[PDB]
């Protein structure tokens, strides 16, 4: 299963 | 941005024999931005029917994709494969060598 | 041996054309097994391995929503960037991620990835410590500062370690005997005229998986690796691969050469020689 990704 | 010229290899899913169907790929690697137009050709002309395998990229960052179609050699037909590409000023056609 | 889970995840913006496009393709081994194309009218994580349609609809759905989330985000990063770097709304650019562990074979992580590029060049990324981040130029710092604040590396480790190898041991487990599969491949010489008194003898190799593979020319029992042309192997388009090495020799002189092909599918690495058809 996949990350929830963080934003830049 | 940052631009990455296409390396293209055009050939048959099976060894070629004349008068039997077989399969043209046209492999295009190692290009970026994603957007790219393929296009197979036939004698020089257009060939329609061509399909497109999803595009995927790899650890370097590249972008790469299959297209193919059907076709049947023939010991004086000519095929090409062309790519249009931000990276190259003009298209670039690549000619598919039976020995290759 | 070694095994690994990664999720390659692209977002391209389209100025004009309508929302960025975004893509979250997973891999186990290097083999792709899920994907998830916002280009669909209802877009969703879709198998792309049989072995994969052994999770149930709760899977799908969870991932789905997943993958939507982070669409949202990187069309807000991609904004983010725009800022960043000065640039104008009217451009494309796309931002690229790669995400995931390696284990073992005991089932241990080996090593975790977390980096982005942006156009094609590398943004940032967790270092091996799993702690600290490499940011690859001035936009990148202010990043960096964003995620040591929020202690982003602290997050990601909890997730390489866990749920990472967690599931990468469930999918392992799944799709084990597909992902151990091995195709041999097949191999003749053919022989190709050159100016004057030489000759070209290129080595081929069909049908093979993986596609990892190795094929030298051996000149009285030497390799040779100078002179030897070959291609980068290359799919058939029907799930194997194909790779070939050529050699240019003096005609007359082709029985003094022999081809090796060596493949984790083979028994023993093959051997071959020009055969003239008697």
């Amino acid at each position: 299963s996949s990350i929830e990704f963080a934003r830049l | 941005m940052i631009q990455k010229t296409p390396q293209i290899q055009v050939y048959s899913r099976h060894p070629p024999e004349n008068g039997k169907p077989n399969i043209l790929n046209c492999y295009v690697t190692q290009f970026h931005p994603p957007h790219i137009e393929i296009q197979m050709l036939k004698n020089g002309k257009k060939i329609p029917k061509v399909e497109m395998s999803d595009m995927s990229f790899s650890k370097d960052w590249s972008f790469y994709i299959l297209a193919h179609t059907e076709f049947t050699p023939t010991e004086t037909d000519t095929y090409a494969c062309r790519v249009k590409h931000d990276s190259m000023a003009e298209p670039k056609t690549v000619y598919w060598d039976r020995d290759m | 041996g070694p095994h690994s889970l990664r999720y390659f995840v692209t977002a391209v913006s389209r100025p004009g054309l309508g929302e960025p496009r975004f893509i979250s393709v997973g891999y186990v081994d290097n083999t792709e097994f899920v994907r998830f194309d916002s280009d669909a009218e209802n877009p969703r994580y879709e198998p792309r391995a049989r072995w994969m349609e052994q999770e149930g609809p709760e899977y799908w759905e969870r991932e789905t929503q997943k993958a939507k989330g982070n669409e949202q985000s990187f069309r807000v990063d991609l904004r983010t960037l725009l800022g960043y770097y000065n640039q104008s709304k009217g451009g494309s650019h796309t931002i690229q991620v790669i995400s995931g562990c390696e284990v073992g074979s005991d089932g241990r992580l080996l090593r975790g990835y977390q980096q982005y590029a942006y156009d094609g060049c590398d943004y940032i990324a967790l270092n091996e410590d799993l702690k600290t981040w490499t940011a690859a130029d001035m936009a990148a710092l202010i990043t960096k500062h964003k995620w040591e604040q929020a202690g982003e590396a602290e997050r990601l480790r909890a997730y390489l370690e866990g749920t990472c190898v967690e599931w990468l041991r469930r999918y392992l487990k799944n799709g084990n005997a597909t992902l151990l599969r091995t195709d041999s491949p097949k191999a003749h010489v053919t022989h190709h005229s050159r100016p004057e008194d030489k000759v070209t003898l290129r080595c081929w190799a069909l049908g093979f998986y993986p596609a990892d593979i190795t094929l030298t020319w051996q000149l009285n029992g030497e390799e040779l690796i100078q002179d030897m042309e070959l291609v980068e192997t290359r799919p058939a388009g029907d799930g194997t691969f194909q790779k070939w090495a050529s050699v240019v020799v003096p005609l007359g002189k082709e029985q003094y050469y022999t081809c090796h092909v060596y493949h984790q599918g083979l028994p023993e690495p093959l051997t071959l020689r020009w055969e003239p058809p008697p």
